[PDB]
């Protein structure tokens, strides 16, 4: 992406979130599969809604009908009428393609950082205590059981 | 003992286009423009609409006596039609701004039919009787519902004048007609005094109008001819008529109450009892939508048009499946 | 015993909207969203606007003596009016394209004018005298000051013609009005004709606007009217009238060259020499920040009215301070 | 944000400097205070002004007129007239909007890489002869004084 | 040993400018604005021009005595005129409501000429010729050759009807002027009566002229005006003609088809064989680019114009050698 | 201006560059031979390619005469013309006047998210066989050739 990791660091596309897609976790070993903060995912209804409600009911118009009428010697207006029309048509047509070509990138980028720094936390303490696999994979040499998962999530780990 | 961490890939082959690449595989996409007309007329900012089946306007506030439908209708937000109409006008003639008032009769709280001045006496010195064959009803003749026929009377056409005061407080629909005569005979058969002017007053602004006698071309039953005129009376004024011939006044005058100008819609779709926020001559949307790609020309407070495909937004990240 | 790195928190609390996270405190935001105005009417770049008073566009150049104050002035980038105005159509009726002129007496560059037609020595033969109490001046019913009126001259009215020839190298607008009484005794007493005749020429330009009579209604005084019309000419064109009376002749005709067509604002705001470069129907605005909101409606190069809520744009980060 | 920093890792700002925008501090011997910086500050200021006041200065316009007062006879015309006003007004409206919010995105991000620069900055030279942690601040085996704590901010450091 | 990754970096100069930073040099770069126009002006979308030269739009259609060059040409997607060259209105007068019958022949489909009605032998008891005002071409002065004029013959002026029926599926344009004498005693000469009796009718199109008559302007030996009028003859629909006197009536006429509009272009640009996708007065476009720097005035499908200077965006990289 | 590396971390680009805008040289035993991975180089393209012509040819219109020709009554409407005719001029000129800023600011914030992509890429393969000095050049205690740097341009290795 923009920053390079969803398809650029971590070359995959695995089974889990549905919904939240942006919530911390690190994995450490109590199994398989990672989980939401459950704020920054949060960030998922702000992020992604409000993107959406922005470009949705922020949106109000008037009341208005483009049609017209005109007559035989009227060929003046009606040409200046449909110009209009044309005109605006035009308008929001290349700017609304552009918002759904720009925005899209955008946040199929928005997806790309945030779920990034899941891995810039471990290595923030894990680092070397866990050696290196290019898969998006750590291997920590020490043994924990099925109760670590819930603990650099949280942010607090023992020896860095 | 490893640490794989990753990102979502559901069932969803939807797709989408970016600006740095194309048909880019989503996991949860959301359409940003309403392509959906319920190919149905409906009700519009609360208020039903009107109805007139075949008759386009002339065959209402005329009324063209070929559709009885019309008796009593209270008031709409726009106006329906057909693009078919047959019978919409009666006796030929050339309909003065026949798209302004179309304007004008769009959006309106409230109508009336009223005798103006009452068939009843309002008129002696004049003979009515008048009747065409352009527009008879199943068998023997008429003409139309909101006018007559100020024929000359027995063998004279003397001089006169009537009024109407602005009454009904709001405003009123004030038309009134002007005679043309096919035959040289047929103009002093009717109107008797020849060459003779015809005036019609408001509180400014006399237009002055002149019959011409006209052996004009045929198309639908004794072709002299006749030309409609029409003004809105407000408060504040009054309606003056004169006449040494040629006139046509109406028998039914329509009070009225507006301010914001809609529309025209011409629509052969069924009609019904939705609530929908913008209507088109395709049919009704769902106005949440921005931008709508249903028909440009669109009645009601509606989506912005764009000729667009598509507008597929992105809520989520890429899809990379194979589990 | 370390060494950090670390960002601004400031002290101030300002919210701002993003398409990701609405509503958080920044060290720095510039409000850009426009919701201030002046509240006062100010001169548009270089020039001022037209100070009126009471009367109207209309009564500036119809020439009513209660507002015997507009005269003098020579240049303004637009008018002003209240919605208060008396004066206009000193006796009842119509003008001719009235929102026309509005157009082409808004761009104003250069003022001067002169007594095309005077009320001494130009028509000798008719009366040059005119008084209505629908024109009145404290306590005497005087005439206009730019508008002169003809009735016939003991007992007849002969004939007459008047073929004025511009040469002031820049364009020139003229007056006028054509008469028309209720009663057929106050219409044959006045002007002693039956069928008279009104005769306009121009190269282009040409009406034969008939005086018409009927039971005109009472705008208090006067039951019947006077309708008032105009025409342009520039340098090398001909305005010639041949009249057999019924006519407010043109008297002071208003000479102005202009190229474009501003506009004119109608408000109350009170009249400062402050130098604005945009005005809207409750003050003035700036144009720095390009987007602005308070009134639709604005005259000039402006920043472009807007619906938003807030526009307040970021120039800061997020805050979180004390110690 | 996108970055684990401006919100995330760093957590809170200072209440400090009055000048820069960027910074850091420290505790050795003397100081315990925030040396500004220029070259983060009158480049990331110096482009910002560029912006807004490019989104400020460009657009233009000429003489235009806006009011037509019609009348009762020419109605058609008065909804040409209204018909065009709030058409632009509707895109003035929701660009001015648009662009805004998600503009916004940018200033925030344009700080959450750029002081992400920062606490890479330190990163990139000397290495680990200190200790990794998360908060964004490092500790120093070889303590440095007021000269060469002024040595941080241009990165001029012995060894890794 | 060591390994190290870097950049693209040219010898180019060509900048161009970002939001946060302006003047940035750059390696690859693309010009989203077209400011180059070929200075010719040919072909739109296959259709050719109207060539006229230093003839016009009044004359083409009239029959003015310079507009004999124009016989056979197919048809046009715009016209082709001069902004300069004064041949307009022959012997004066106001042209219609022309501009907007600029508008309506602007873009016409099948376009062939032919006589309406014979000058010769296909009126009984009128008259010919009368050719005589300061319109010529070669050394003589003639009448127009798509209007006929009829003057008096020997006794009597008759009054009259005629028509021209619409069998055709494509529709007609017929033009008619009247004649204003600056002389009172000319009319006589030629015409006979006192009054006018000029009359058109369609059936919808009704309007009574008459020759409101006095002295006028003089050009090239000709004072007084001819008010050229038109109008288009939609099938069935049959134009009525009643002259006492001055009407010159219709002698060729034109069968068209037509309901989109188009344009003319005021440049003296040279005529070469292409194609294009647009047109300006400065020279032909090419839709190719979404913006266009030349002109604000365009034809077809054009990029939408632009004020602005600077619209090229960047393929290539912020760039620099180290070398 | 961002991601470190375009015109701040890497201080110049290669005039020896041909075959593409980013990859690697060598400072290796042998010879000298300026390479480029085309792949990222073919793929970047790509998308300003899509970038380009996206901008372009989403763009329509529908035949429009913009002349209208107006007489000396029509004054009213004739400047009422002016109004569409200006309004759709400052909305274009406005539009396209910020779309060209704000895209060339996203193309090189994009070309230093694939240089970078591309160092951090290298920097996840060798691990530790390696040292770092700033210009995306990777000092080894490891002594190699050809098919080794051949290894490193198509993402494979022996060992980290």
């Amino acid at each position: 992406g923009l920053f390079g990791a969803i398809a650029g660091f971590i070359e995959g596309g695995w089974t889990g979130m549905v919904d939240g897609w942006y919530g911390y976790h690190h994995q450490n070993e109590q199994g398989s599969g990672y989980a939401a903060d459950q704020k920054s995912t949060q960030n998922a209804i702000n992020g992604i809604t409000n993107k959406v409600n922005s470009v949705i009911e922020k949106m109000n118009t008037q009341f208005t009908a483009v049609g017209k009428e005109f007559n035989k010697l009227e060929r003046r207006m009606e040409n200046l009428n449909k110009k209009v029309d044309d005109g605006f048509i035009d308008i929001w047509t290349y700017n609304a393609e552009l918002l759904v070509l720009l925005e899209n990138e955008r946040t199929l980028d928005f997806h790309d950082s945030n779920v990034k720094n899941l891995y810039e936390k471990v290595k923030s303490q894990l680092k070397n205590n866990a050696k290196e696999i290019g898969n998006g994979c750590f291997e920590f040499y020490h043994k924990c059981n099925d109760e670590c998962m819930e603990s650099v999530k949280n942010g607090t780990y023992d020896y860095p | 003992d490893t640490i794989c961490i990753g990102y979502h890939a559901n069932n969803s082959t939807d797709t989408v286009d970016t600006v740095l690449e194309k048909n880019v595989t989503v996991t949860h996409s959301v359409n940003l423009l309403e392509d959906s007309h319920n190919g149905k007329l409906c009700l519009l900012k609360g208020i039903a609409p009107l109805q007139l089946g075949n008759c386009s306007v002339a065959g209402w506030i005329l009324g063209n006596p070929e559709c009885e439908l019309l008796i009593s209708k209270e008031s709409w937000s726009y106006i329906v039609e057909k693009p078919n109409p047959e019978n919409g006008t009666c006796y030929p003639g050339h309909f003065a701004d026949y798209e302004e008032l179309r304007e004008q009769l769009s959006s309106v709280s409230s109508f009336e039919r009223f005798e103006m001045f009452p068939k009843e006496s309002s008129w002696p010195n004049h003979t009515v009787t008048g009747v065409s064959a352009s527009c008879s009803h199943n068998g023997k003749s008429s003409f139309y519902k909101n006018l007559l026929w100020l024929t000359g009377k027995n063998g004279l056409y003397p001089n006169l004048s009537k009024s109407y005061a602005n009454n009904k407080e709001k405003e009123v629909l004030v038309l009134w007609g002007v005679h043309h005569p096919p035959n040289i005979g047929d103009q002093r058969a009717l109107y008797h005094t020849e060459n003779a002017y015809v005036s019609v007053v408001s509180s400014h602004y006399s237009r002055k109008f002149t019959p011409e006698i006209a052996k004009r071309p045929k198309v639908r039953d004794q072709e002299g001819r006749i030309n409609y005129y029409w003004t809105l009376l407000e408060p504040g004024d009054t309606i003056i008529f004169e006449a040494n011939g040629n006139l046509i006044a109406p028998r039914y005058a329509f009070a009225l109450s507006r301010g914001f100008g809609s529309g025209i819609i011409n629509s052969n779709a069924p009609m019904d009892e939705c609530d929908a926020k913008c209507q088109t001559p395709q049919g009704a949307i769902n106005s949440s939508l921005p931008f709508q790609n249903v028909h440009p020309v669109t009645i009601g407070e509606c989506p912005k048009y764009v000729r667009s495909a598509k507008l597929r937004m992105v809520t989520g990240l890429r899809n990379i499946p194979s589990i």
